[PDB]
């Protein structure tokens, strides 16, 4: 305490909220690129579904292990969180839910399977022991899908080996600009949308070479583009979450300045009537 | 008695002890500050029978008399830790802190709880006033506490919610207009609504409205309680239960 370091202590915590008043105005701009990055994903994955529901509820039917319902003895989750702080609760919340969803299924004695993606959750489930078998960090603010393609194989190794019967996805949901929810969905087995058309009779493919190989590379391809839409999302997510608490910050950090300033000013106050008191009652 | 501003008083023997060069203490006040505003304030009292017997030599038998003194200190920027202002907090039997932020949010009059106290007890009360009021203090500032953190981040769980609903519902209620006093049977009305629920289902637009229509009802219809609880401050079982069948009966029957 003295007033020439609380005017420092001012100065400084002025030029921090400066910064988080940038930081939320970036926020927000990369929320926009990435909401528009989000919607290109979706025409891919739709026009995919599209054709899976001409040839899986179709007549030819096949009995895929990854169409097809079982028995729950394993269980797997494809998780995603961010690279970078400063993100409110995001990842925690996030965290939370999954840990609910993981201890339910253990408590029946199914193990539990996780595969990260970005660092924080990596670090999380870490501390938390969590059984992490496949894991992709540093993506940042450029995610693409050739990099996710390591972990999603693993888990996709793992469930048409009969290991895992069920395979979730978590991941936020960019519902709104003002507001985004945690979510848990399951991708494997296919869940059974309702995708009902009959207009197929009139256009049925030819399969070349064959029907069922074409299938198992459609289903593949599908896991990949889910997965793909959910990371695009949470980080969509990420970048609205940031903006939000950078505004809190702000107003934090004003706030403050306006408590800071009354102790100074009290302080110079104080100070001058106690020199001017000593020079006068000093002479004579 | 009012004291309009004992802080200018405190000024004007500044300016009387300086110019006989009096030596300055905190804030360039004199030591004998405390002393001014001490005996100036300790005269009013309540005395008790024998001493007004004796003063007034046998004249006046049985009374006791009283000055009630609510001195006034204007404070820098809502500062209550400068010297005069903890030199009165020190001699009165308590405070009422006006708070600008709340007078600037139309929440008026501005009362403050937390800060404000009445150290003299709720022995100063009537006996309805003192089982309605109860503990209305500290739930609301609790709730003042409760919306500084729930503006801070989002975590809601139902308690939270109903507690920030009957907060914000109660601070509408306590708002009132200058030169607009009402009596204890109108100021126990609207505890009892407040306290025992009724202002559920009722917007807080609509709360000012709700007591409009609530104090004519009961003065238009149920007006011998009125003169009644007015004369004396009774609370029993019967009086209880005349104001549940008339808040049951308004909230039913009536519109707002």
């Amino acid at each position: 305490a003295g007033a020439k370091d609380i005017r420092s202590k001012i100065a400084s915590v002025q030029n921090t909220q400066k910064i988080t008043k940038a930081m939320e105005m970036v926020a927000a701009s990369k929320m926009r690129k990435s909401q528009d990055r989000m919607a290109a994903s979706r025409p891919y994955a739709e026009t995919m579904r599209k054709v899976i529901g001409h040839l899986a509820h179709g007549n030819l039917e096949y009995k895929h292990p990854y169409l097809e319902d079982r028995d729950v003895k394993r269980v797997g989750y494809l998780v995603v969180s961010t690279d970078r702080g400063l993100a409110g609760g995001l990842n925690i919340n996030l965290f939370k839910k999954l840990l609910a969803e993981m201890k339910t299924w253990t408590d029946k004695g199914v193990q539990a399977d996780l595969a990260m993606i970005g660092s924080k959750g990596v670090s999380f489930f870490n501390s938390v022991g969590g059984n992490v078998v496949a894991q992709v960090t540093g993506m940042g603010d450029n995610p693409s899908l050739s990099e996710l393609i390591g972990p999603v194989k693993v888990m996709l190794q793992a469930y048409d080996e009969g290991r895992l019967d069920k395979l979730y996805i978590v991941s936020n949901k960019f519902i709104n600009t003002m507001s985004q929810v945690p979510t848990i969905s399951q991708l494997l087995p296919l869940p059974a949308s309702d995708d009902d058309d009959l207009k197929h009779k009139s256009w049925d493919y030819l399969y070349e070479p064959d029907p069922k190989a074409l299938l198992d590379t459609l289903l593949r391809r599908y896991v990949e583009s889910q997965v793909y839409q959910g990371v695009v999302e949470n980080l969509a997510s990420e970048q609205a979450a940031r903006m939000v608490a950078m505004k809190a910050a702000t107003d934090n950090g004003g706030s403050l300045i306006k408590e800071l300033q009354l102790v100074y000013n009290k302080a110079r106050q104080a100070s001058i009537t106690q020199e001017l008191t000593e020079i006068v009652s000093g002479a004579a | 008695i009012i004291y309009d501003d004992l802080s200018k008083q405190a000024v004007a023997y500044r300016q009387i002890s300086l110019l006989l060069r009096r030596p300055p203490g905190r804030e360039a006040f004199p030591g004998d500050v405390f002393y001014l505003h001490s005996r100036l304030l300790e005269r009013a009292a309540r005395v008790n029978a024998e001493y007004v017997e004796a003063f007034t030599k046998g004249e006046v038998k049985g009374k006791t008399g009283s000055l009630t003194a609510l001195p006034i200190i204007e404070t820098q920027a809502g500062d209550v830790s400068a010297f005069v202002p903890t030199n009165v907090i020190s001699i009165t039997d308590g405070q009422i802190f006006l708070e600008t932020n709340l007078f600037n949010a139309g929440i008026r009059p501005a009362v403050n709880p937390g800060i404000s106290v009445s150290r003299v007890g709720g022995a100063a009360q009537t006996k309805i006033m003192k089982k309605l009021s109860g503990g209305i203090r500290t739930a609301l500032a609790q709730y003042r506490e409760l919306a500084a953190f729930s503006q801070a981040a989002s975590d809601l769980d139902d308690a939270t919610r109903k507690q920030l609903d009957h907060g914000q519902k109660v601070t509408e209620l306590l708002k009132q207009k200058q030169y607009a006093p009402m009596s204890v049977a109108q100021q126990s009305l609207v505890l009892f609504a407040a306290e025992r629920g009724y202002l559920a289902d009722v917007e807080l637009s609509k709360i000012g409205s709700f007591e409009a229509a609530l104090l004519a009802y009961v003065d238009r219809d149920h007006a011998p309680l009125m003169q009644e609880i007015n004369q004396t401050g009774g609370y029993n079982d019967e009086i209880e239960g005349k104001l549940k069948g008339i808040l049951d009966s308004f909230k039913a029957t009536q519109s707002w």
